[PDB]
RNA sequence: AUCGAGAGGA
DNA sequence: CGATAAGCAGACGTCCTCTCGAT
DNA sequence: TCTGCTTATCG
């Protein structure tokens, strides 16, 4: 995990893949000043394994390409470090329910 | 009690009915947009009305927005390859010398707003000071002619077509320049 | 390509639309005068029919209502609920 | 009378299906064709009364089916053939392998 | 089917689009075309083998298709062909085929980059194939070499190919180019190569693009009539047909000999340009007509266009038989779900009825009445293809009905139609009615069924539509009956309620001196259709036996019907007879009005349709019409003009408000003459004035208006009608009597048209109300001319605005309605849609239709923790806190039970429980919220009919009540899934309901408050999961249809404040608009300290942005060459203040006002360091002090600079910054109310400043320290998505959708807009409504076809071989199949 | 008289109350393409002449119109005449199927290229009925 | 009957 | 020569009842 | 009224 003070060249963010395993996440300061996860419209997003992930595809029969989906982009992707495909469970609150429960994958 | 009005054509009454349209061979200054190029547009619609619609519709704009302090005035013509610089509009016709342009645009010699406004179109003109080179920018020697056909039978025919007048048509101009740097002074 | 008759997880419940497709089916088989299977205290109106064999259940038809995997399951109109 | 989309959306929402598709194909234009099973085009020759049916460019004559669509998509899909596009019409969603 | 064949009736299931291979097309065709003369020099009955003759088919409707030989109307027209040997280009094609040749070298016919490149994994291997091109098409737009990074492979230059009207050619480094060759490439291009392009070894490779030979579309593409016999006829499309053959012949000539420069290409490219052309007319480039004048073209795309096109106009909708249209009127003494239906329009539609042993006497003799006499019929259908004609033929009586035969026999009483009303904006608009023949021309209609159609009897037409099948008037009887639309899934409540002169007499009639004897009484009594005949006694019998309007009205109300409601005033004995008290079906107390009976929430239609069904409600619309309407009619109402005349002394009084309105105005205005006017924040001295006084204006017209509505007598008719609420406003009083007010033309005051004034009637300059658009006379006392024209000005206004918001409007609901179609509940109760990507995984987060569902409160949310206390506790090991042996027949025999207790205190520990995790979702303190079972009702449903003892104790253990509410909720059932990820989303799905019903159902509530017994209570518990699993979603129900139109019929009643509102909000908010008009942020304060006035100045002086600029009255530049001494007189002591111990000469002075360094507390010293911390060391900076009375600020540089020096003033003035942040530009501080726990348990609503912006840079806004970044708000979602996840971009996202609607005092229930949400959200970012927002998806080309762009998807699915499954709407409607949908999700067999 | 409507006394109306004359004048001409060509007014045959109008052709006289007092109703062929191919065949103009009235008058006239040309005007009393707009 | 425009009613 | 960021041309905002002209 | 080709500015 690299926190940069300022900003990266795009010569710097070139070399992100670079090392096959082990993947570094590049991050600002200003963006981790404060807590997004703090704030009260963001959910707690929670991570899950390929056998809980497995267990969703079979328990729904869905195909991954069903999922409502999110990205490597995202600021919550970000702060639990999603990778390719790593599906998250979202407790959601609700006027109907009070609990509801999202599921995302990683595009 | 039949009023009349209409005009019978194989039975039926028909009616020509009143068209409305702008008014044309008139000074109206407007503001391109916010994301422009073009701060300030002075407008004039040209036919002469007993010919039947010589169109010419003359722009008059403005470069630069309230930051920028390039504020270059250009103008478009009839049949011109794209607009041009206006001092060398004004060597084109019978004013050469800097400053004597200014007696044409500005009316009050203790305005330095709108005076100190006008530099910039002086260096866009540095580089013409004579009016057989005005006409040479215009675009092969006849282009000159073909300059001067464009200032005498295209530009601005809402004054005359005869070459005698260019006086005119340069006073009409700077009228237009004062009403809108007038405006773009905020007054 | 199947399910079983335990291990099926929709509501047993009958839906509007399931009620109103046999109802509907129903009354086609009766106007087409197809034979009925309970006695009219003097209805003759088809869907009405339909409608009290429902009430009997005795309407011999199958709902096979379809999941999104290509899966689906039977519920025969005698073993749905009708709480409408 | 118009059948809008607009009262096609609340005839959706209701659920009518049936009714749908009668006031779209019985209460209105409906058309039967003859689809090559291998061309998948309203290309067969349907000279009827005899059980002669054939798809030229494809030499089927077995393997026809007939199907009920309306006759403002016959035409839609007779536009798109010579407009060079081909929306081929299959029988089954499952594919050989 | 018009015969049989030995070929099945198969269905359409998928649908594969590609190209025409020539290879194809050449055999495919029955014949070829050989010149294009259209017509026969013979003129004879073949029109010539040359051109649409040759097996074909023909035109005189016998036995014409050589081919088909089946005649006219079973040829479908066996496509021809021409064989054009110069190939061309497809328009449609023409940007792929440019973006094609760009990633194939033209010497190599293979890739540009292959992959050994390791820049192609991350865009190759996307195998997805027509997304994968939009990356990897650029990656190969420039790239000029094609040939170990260097492998085999020709290695020659390529052109940056470019295109100018219908060719390309380009320079290689210059060059010219050609047809031919790029056909020629493409054959040679190999098979796996265009594979990874989206493309398909065998349904559309690259060489197909271009065309060698097209097809001719057959005859039944060319209709031909005319008025004349003896002359031609033709359609448009064969016009240039002939025209491409007739460049086709040019070609010939020109191949006959030489061909000169021109001959080379001005034929071929007329020839290209005609083919071109007979597909698009519009290329934004050349436009051209056909011979016959007046713009004409084919334009084969122009065809399927959306106005009024084949796909969005013949397939989403026709011209459809069984149909009808007339003008309406409504009539009192029809049935609500009945129709007044015409006797010639039920004399002229036909249902088809088969014969059999019960129907057969009665068609018989419907046959014999015949088609003039009305209960007959205008056919008779044998068994065969034979039709009988009744209107003439000979055995129009001798008819011998045999059974299975059809009869058309005419539409009869009570049948089932469809009733439409245009435009059909929501489901209620298209209903299922039941049928009564009336005279008269004119559709007859129930009244309270107007608001569902929103119709008048003012002309309003509507349409109706018969059935032709059983199946259908089954689904029409069981599915979209009236009575069955009653309380709607929209709003969560009835559409339909008493309506305008049954509501305006009922207020009459339920006064408390409304009084009725017996003469009259007794009308009333057998006017109500279903009623006993039991006179009620009279409520009063002294000397007079006499009768209230509740009594005889509680008549209609079925006994069984309990309704509570209480209003300003409401004890229990209600002294102005406000409130409603209703028990067993009888009206206690209470003046009936809207609130009660006007299609309210918690009103007598929704208690109705729920409890005792939608039957007994419709009936109970007409049954309280018919008595309603009586006593209306033998009582009277009336309105005046002197219903609109006030007091004299009330009528000088409110123009003595006017008058101290112009003083205020005047004072104000001399006070902005004198320069006076403090402007407040944010504000200009000009917008101050214009807020003040318009502020000043609209307060006094408001009194003016409640000054006269307080003088209003409870005679005065429109005061009786607003009592009602049966039509009728405040603001109609106040303008009518008092003054119409202040107009307002763009939301602003009256304009300044003519120069510096209003209108030549007035001086210049006049700011005045009377100049500016006030209008102190009413429309009583008539308005002055100018008042009535600057009315005119404003009323033109509004005209407008409606005029365009409903056409925008419209467009709104078109694209919600397709975008959401066909998200439809699934059979596993999931939201999803064709491919089946889940939306919600849980309809509404809960699973429940919202017809079922009604606002209830939770008494654990409010109230102190004391009185909490007070309920629940059960400390049976206490003398004091136990249940007292009053309430129990053992309640001394369990006293101090441990066993007991255990189970009590669990109890009271899953309350406790419960209520911090409601506290924690509803932290408003809001407890009244949409719950899907109505438990009071449940309790005065068993507290009614078990004749409870209210003395008794009960005869139920601790035991009984604890387990079993705790055995009911594991059988509450939304999911019936049998592993533990479907049972952790059930216990999910129930959690709010179980919280309410615990709330309900405690030990201490039920046996002291509702003093329940054994036997009421287990009905109790039967029947609160009965109406639970009543109130569950149905698989099928297409919920997105739905939502678009619960979204779009508030959206069209929303006409119109510092932000963007309505409907401007809703179409940037929908379109998801990346700039918007109003932006904002709303800054809340820090956890401790949110009311102090100190530091929210602070903040709100720490982040509005400050320009340097915007505080300086002159930069003007000098020459002083030595600095010890300047030139300028009044400069000298600040240049001497610098002798606390090299230059430009050229100076830089710069004056700031005084007044905005004050207005924004700033010092000369900070302002000088901002600038020296601008410029490090390259501006020597100095200034004056604030002491002083001229601030100043000089700067010089540290040849050639006369004009190296103005571009520092100018990045001195645009790029500087003080104290602020960036995008912000002003803010102000507001004290909002906030609800927030106090100490001892109660919620009290305490006061906390916010700062409101003007502005959006949020991704360091909640950076800033001193504020809470975890509630700061920012009105822009499309930055919340960027910074906040997209989590919170739903939310903030729904909270915009939310507040767009409920600012019109609506209501949509949450289902619906959190669909829209949601569907938006699911795929990654935001995705907006519009033709690239949701319709760039791969949901199916068919099902792209319906919205904008048509054949645009058609193309590139055709060039991408796109699949369609047909599994959504459109698709099968096209095709017109059963969707499955609704009745369609499901097949049924033996 | 509910939602924007109103009742009218219907003593009040059989006396003439908001009573209407409305006059369709329809039209026609012969000769469509003449000098090769023409067509002519008459009340056709129903043999060798193939459109017939399934109308009835008994209210026309044998120039191929109606006289003005006759009562009209439904799809009664008001104009007759015939357009010769290689016999005559139908060219008549019925009347509207949703109106019925009186014939008012005939008009008989040549066109500036002279040709029969005819104005039909038909006339019917409108009495208030129950939905006619106000 | 086809096209295209205009005029009104919702 | 791989990013960036300005251009400068691109599109659509339910039913329904008449009449007319000219292909 | 927003977008998706280009085009030249920038490092
Ligand atoms: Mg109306
Ligand atoms: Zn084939
Ligand atoms: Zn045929
Ligand atoms: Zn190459």
């Amino acid at each position: 995990i690299f926190v940069y003070q300022n900003n990266i060249t795009p010569s710097a963010m070139k070399l992100v893949p670079s090392i096959p395993p082990a993947t570094i996440e590049t991050f600002n300061e200003a963006a981790l000043v404060v807590n997004i996860t703090h704030h009260e419209l963001v959910p707690k997003h929670i991570r899950l394994s390929s056998d809980e992930k497995r267990e969703l595809l079979k328990r729904y029969r869905l195909k991954e390409s069903q999922l409502p989906r999110i990205q490597r982009a995202d600021p919550v992707a970000l702060y639990l470090g999603l990778k390719r495909g790593e599906v998250v469970k979202i407790i959601r609150k609700s006027e109907t329910s009070g609990r509801y429960a999202s599921y995302r994958i990683c595009m | 009690f039949d009023m009349g009005g209409y005009f019978i054509i194989n039975g039926s009454e028909k009616v020509l009915i009143a068209q409305e349209r702008s008014a044309g061979n008139i000074v109206q200054v407007f503001k391109k947009a916010a994301p422009s190029p073009i701060s300030h547009v002075a407008e004039i619609r040209s036919a002469l009305e007993k010919g039947s619609r010589f169109i010419s519709t003359l722009q008059v704009k403005l470069y630069g927005r309230e930051g920028s302090s390039a504020r270059t005035i250009k103008a478009t013509l009839p049949y011109i390859k794209q607009d041009i610089p206006i001092v060398i509009i004004f060597r084109a016709l019978g004013i050469i010398p800097d400053g004597e342009i200014l007696e044409h645009i500005c009316y009050d010699v203790n305005d330095w707003q709108m005076l100190e406004m006008l530099k910039p179109c002086v260096e866009d003109g540095f580089v013409i000071q004579d009016r057989e080179t005005a006409l040479d920018f215009i675009g092969k020697e006849k282009r000159i002619q073909y300059a001067k056909d464009i200032l005498q039978k295209e530009f601005l025919p809402h004054i005359t077509q005869l070459e005698g007048f260019e006086s005119r048509k340069a006073f009409f101009l700077g009228y237009m320049i004062n009403r809108l740097l007038l405006c773009a002074l905020d007054r | 390509k199947a399910i079983p008759k335990d291990q099926r997880a929709t509501t047993p419940y009958m839906t509007k639309y399931e009620r109103a497709r046999i109802l509907g089916t129903r009354a086609l088989q009766i106007s087409m005068n197809a034979p009925v299977f309970v006695d009219l205290e003097g209805e003759t109106d088809p869907l009405r029919i339909a409608m009290k064999e429902l009430a009997e259940k005795k309407i011999p038809l199958v709902i096979r209502r379809y999941l999104p995997d290509g899966s689906f399951e039977d519920w025969s109109v005698e073993e749905l609920i009708v709480d409408l | 009378l118009r059948f809008g989309e607009m009262e096609r959306d609340c005839m959706i929402a209701h659920g009518a299906a049936s009714f749908l598709k009668e006031r779209l194909m019985e209460a209105s234009d409906a058309f039967r064709v003859h689809i090559c099973g291998i061309c998948g085009l309203m290309t067969v020759i349907a000279k009827l009364n005899h059980n002669q049916f054939e798809c030229k460019g494809c030499d089927n004559k077995i393997d026809i089916y007939q199907i009920h669509i309306p006759y403002a998509a016959k035409l839609l899909f007779q536009e798109l053939m010579a407009m060079n596009i081909t929306p081929r019409l299959y029988t089954d969603r499952s594919r050989d392998f | 089917g018009q015969q049989y064949s030995s070929a099945p009736l198969r269905t359409v299931k998928e649908v594969q689009f590609g190209l025409f291979s020539p290879e194809e097309v050449r055999a495919i065709s029955v014949a070829k075309i050989r010149f294009p003369e259209t017509m026969d020099e013979t003129q004879t009955r073949a029109k010539i083998g040359g051109l649409n003759d040759p097996r074909l088919g023909s035109i005189d409707r016998n036995l014409k298709c050589q081919t088909c030989q089946e005649g006219m109307n079973e040829c479908p027209g066996h496509f021809g062909h021409i064989d054009l040997a110069k190939p061309v280009f497809h328009v449609g094609f023409i940007a792929k085929i440019k973006k094609v040749c760009e990633c194939v070298c033209m010497h190599c016919g293979k890739l540009l980059l292959d992959e050994h490149n390791e820049l192609m994994r991350q865009a190759l291997a996307i195998k997805d194939s027509k997304k994968r091109f939009a990356a990897i098409w650029t990656l190969c737009k420039t790239k000029m070499v094609c040939e170990l990074v260097s492998r085999g492979g020709c290695g020659n230059t390529q052109p940056t190919i470019r295109k100018d009207g219908l060719k390309l050619v380009g320079s290689w480094k210059l060059r010219v180019l050609s047809t031919e060759e790029i056909l020629n490439i493409f054959k040679h291009i190999s098979v796996k190569d265009f594979t990874s392009l989206g493309f398909n070894e065998v349904f559309s490779r690259p060489e197909w693009m271009i065309l060698t030979c097209l097809p001719v579309p057959p005859p039944p593409v060319r209709p031909s009539i005319s008025f004349n016999e003896s002359q031609r006829g033709e359609d448009d499309l064969t016009f240039k047909l002939a025209d491409i053959l007739k460049a086709n012949i040019s070609l010939e000539t020109l191949e006959h000999n030489g061909a000169p420069h021109h001959a080379i290409e001005e034929a071929e490219s007329l020839l290209q340009f005609h083919v071109a052309t007979y597909m698009d007319n519009d290329i934004a480039g050349q436009p051209q007509a056909l011979q016959k004048s007046g713009r004409p073209v084919k334009s084969i795309r122009a065809r399927l266009k959306g106005k009024e096109g084949r796909i969005r106009g013949n397939l989403m909708g026709k011209r459809v038989d069984f149909s009808a249209r007339t003008v309406i009127s409504g009539d009192p003494n029809l049935e609500l779900d009945q129709v007044g239906v015409p006797k010639s329009i039920a004399k002229t539609l036909t249902y088809p009825e088969v014969v059999t042993p019960y129907n057969i006497d009665r068609l018989t003799q419907l046959v014999r009445n015949g088609p003039n006499e009305h209960p007959g019929a205008k056919y008779v259908i044998r068994d065969s293809g034979d039709r009988i004609d009744l209107r003439y033929s000979k055995r129009a009586g001798d008819i011998q009905l045999q059974y299975g035969w059809k009869v058309e026999r005419h539409i009869m009483d009570n049948d089932p139609v469809l009733f439409n009303r245009q435009p059909s904006l929501h489901k209620m608009s298209m209903m299922a009615h039941r049928v009564k023949v009336i005279p008269y021309s004119t559709f007859r209609l129930n009244l309270s069924v107007t608001s569902p159609y929103n119709a008048d009897f003012d002309g309003d037409e509507m349409n109706l539509h018969v059935p032709q099948s059983e199946e259908t008037r089954a689904e029409l009887s069981q599915l979209c009956a009236v009575p069955l639309q009653i309380v709607s899934p929209q709003s969560n409540k009835p559409c339909m309620g008493i309506v305008q002169d049954t509501l305006c007499g009922i207020r009459k009639l339920t006064l408390r001196d409304t009084f009725i004897e017996l003469d009259q009484v007794l009308n009333m009594l057998y006017w109500v259709p279903d009623w006993d005949g039991v006179i009620p006694t009279p409520a009063i019998i002294k000397p007079k036996p006499l009768w209230s309007g509740k009594q005889i009205l509680s008549v209609a109300i079925p006994n069984g019907i309990h309704l509570q409601r209480f209003d300003e005033g409401t004890t229990l004995l209600s002294p102005k007879d406000n409130g409603m008290l209703i028990i067993d079906g009888q009206i206690i107390f209470g003046v009936v009005e809207k609130k009660t009976v006007g299609s309210s929430n918690g009103g007598l239609i929704h208690v109705v349709t729920r409890e005792k069904g939608p039957q007994v409600c419709a009936k109970l619309f007409g049954n309280i019409q018919k008595v309603v309407n009586f006593w209306l009619l033998h009582n009277g109402f009336s309105t005046g003009i002197g219903d609109t005349i006030a007091d004299g002394p009330t009528m000088r009084e409110i123009t003595e408000t006017i008058a101290e309105a112009k003083k205020k105005v005047l004072d104000v205005t001399k006070e902005a003459q004198a320069n006076l006017l403090t402007a407040k924040h944010g504000m200009t001295l000009r917008e101050s004035f214009e807020d003040n006084v318009v502020r000043f204006l609209n307060e006094a017209r408001d009194k003016a208006g409640r000054l006269a509505e307080v003088n209003l007598k409870d005679l005065n008719n429109v005061k009786q009608m607003v009592m009602a609420g049966s039509k009728g406003s405040f603001i109609n009083i106040a303008q009518m009597s008092a003054c119409v007010g202040q107009q307002s033309v763009e939301g602003k005051r009256i304009a300044f048209g003519f120069v510096d004034r209003t209108l030549p009637h007035f001086s210049k300059d006049d700011y005045s109300p009377e100049s500016k658009g006030f209008v102190e006379n009413s429309y009583l006392r008539g308005l002055t001319p100018q008042e009535f024209f600057f009315h005119a000005m404003g009323g033109r206004e509004g005209l407008i605005d409606t005029a365009v918001k409903t056409a925008e409007t419209g467009y709104i609901q078109r694209r919600l309605v397709k975008a959401l179609e066909d998200i439809m509940v699934h059979y596993d109760n999931t939201t999803r849609n064709s491919l089946g990507n889940v939306i919600q995984f849980i309809y509404g987060e809960d699973g429940m239709d919202a017809a079922h569902i009604e606002k209830q409160s939770l008494d654990t949310i409010g109230g102190s923790d004391a009185a909490f206390e007070k309920r629940y506790r059960v400390d049976l090991l206490n003398t004091d806190h136990t249940l007292d042996p009053s309430l129990l027949e053992s309640g001394s025999e369990i006293l101090g039970d441990l066993k007991l207790q255990v189970l009590l205190d669990e109890e009271y520990k899953q309350l406790v429980k419960d209520r911090k995790f409601l506290r924690e979702v509803f932290v408003d303190g809001e407890a009244n919220w949409p719950l899907p079972v109505n438990i009071r009702r449940i309790i005065q449903n068993a507290q009614q009919t078990f004749h409870i003892d209210h003395t008794k104790p009960s005869d139920l253990t601790i035991k009984d009540i604890v387990l079993g509410v705790k055995d009911l909720q594991e059988n509450l059932l939304v999911l019936r899934g049998k592993n533990e990820i479907i049972q952790n989303a059930q216990r999910d799905a129930v959690t709010l309901f179980c919280c309410l019903l615990r709330s309900r159902l405690a030990t201490r509530r039920v046996l002291q408050e509702y003093r329940l017994t054994k036997q009421a209570f287990d009905w109790v518990l039967s029947n609160i999961e009965a109406q639970f699993l009543r109130s569950v979603v149905h698989p099928g129900e297409m919920v997105g249809v739905l939502a678009a139109q619960s979204i779009g019929e508030p959206a069209t009643q929303m006409t119109l404040k510092k932000v963007t509102s309505g409907v401007p909000r809703l179409k940037e908010i929908l379109n998801v608009a990346k700039n918007m008009k109003t932006p904002s942020l709303t800054v809340y304060l820090e956890p401790g300290h949110a009311a102090d006035q100190e530091q929210a100045k602070l903040i709100r002086s720490a982040i509005e942005h400050t320009t340097l600029k915007s505080v300086t009255i002159a930069s003007e530049i000098y020459y002083d060459p030595d600095p010890r001494s300047t030139v300028i007189p009044e400069d000298e002591e600040i240049i001497q203040l610098h002798f606390s111990l090299q230059q430009s000469p050229w100076l830089l002075r710069l004056e700031l006002d005084r007044a905005a360094m004050n207005d924004k507390d700033l010092t000369m010293g900070q302002v000088g360091e901002r600038i020296k911390q601008t410029f490090k060391n390259d501006l020597f900076v100095i200034w004056s002090e604030d002491n002083d009375e001229k601030l100043i600020i000089r700067c010089r540089v540290v040849a050639e600079e006369d004009h190296m020096l103005k571009k520092i003033e100018n990045t001195m003035l645009e790029n500087i910054t003080l104290r602020g942040v960036e995008n912000i530009e002003r803010v102000v501080m507001m004290k909002y109310d906030r609800k927030v726990p106090s100490p001892t348990g109660e919620y009290v609503k305490e006061p906390e400043w916010v700062l409101e912006t003007d502005g959006v840079n949020l991704s360091e806004v909640m950076t800033v320290p001193g504020i809470d970044p975890t509630r700061i708000y920012t009105n822009s979602f499309i930055d919340i998505m960027e910074v906040l996840g997209i989590e919170a971009g739903r939310a903030a996202l729904y909270k915009e959708v939310y507040n767009v609607i409920a600012s019109d005092g609506s209501y949509v229930n949450y289902r619906h807009m959190a669909l829209l949400v949601d569907v938006m959200t699911t795929q990654g970012g935001l995705t907006s409504v519009t033709r690239h927002g949701f319709n760039r998806s791969n949901t199916g080309a068919l099902m792209r076809c319906s919205f904008e762009e048509t054949v645009e998807i058609l193309f590139e699915a055709g060039a991408s071989a796109e699949l369609d499954d047909c599994r959504g709407v459109s698709e099968n409607v096209i095709l017109g199949q059963m969707a499955p949908i609704g009745t369609g999700a499901f097949d049924v067999m033996i | 008289n509910q939602e924007d409507s109103m009742i009218m006394n219907q003593s009040s109306i059989d006396r003439g109350l908001f009573r209407s004359l409305f006059f369709r004048s329809y039209m026609d001409q012969e000769k469509k393409y003449g000098m090769s060509i023409t067509e002519t007014f008459e009340k056709p045959q129903r043999t060798n002449t193939l459109r017939m109008k399934h109308g009835t052709y008994d209210k026309l006289d044998d120039d191929g119109l109606i006289a003005p007092g006759v009562r009209v109703s439904g799809e009664d062929v008001i104009i007759g005449k015939t357009t010769p191919i290689s016999s005559k065949r139908d060219a008549s103009t019925p009347l509207r199927s949703t109106e019925n009235g009186i014939v008012d008058q005939v008009l008989v006239t040549t066109n500036q290229d002279g040709l029969k040309f005819v104005k039909v005007r038909v006339r019917t009393t409108k009495i208030p009925q129950i939905g006619d707009k106000f």
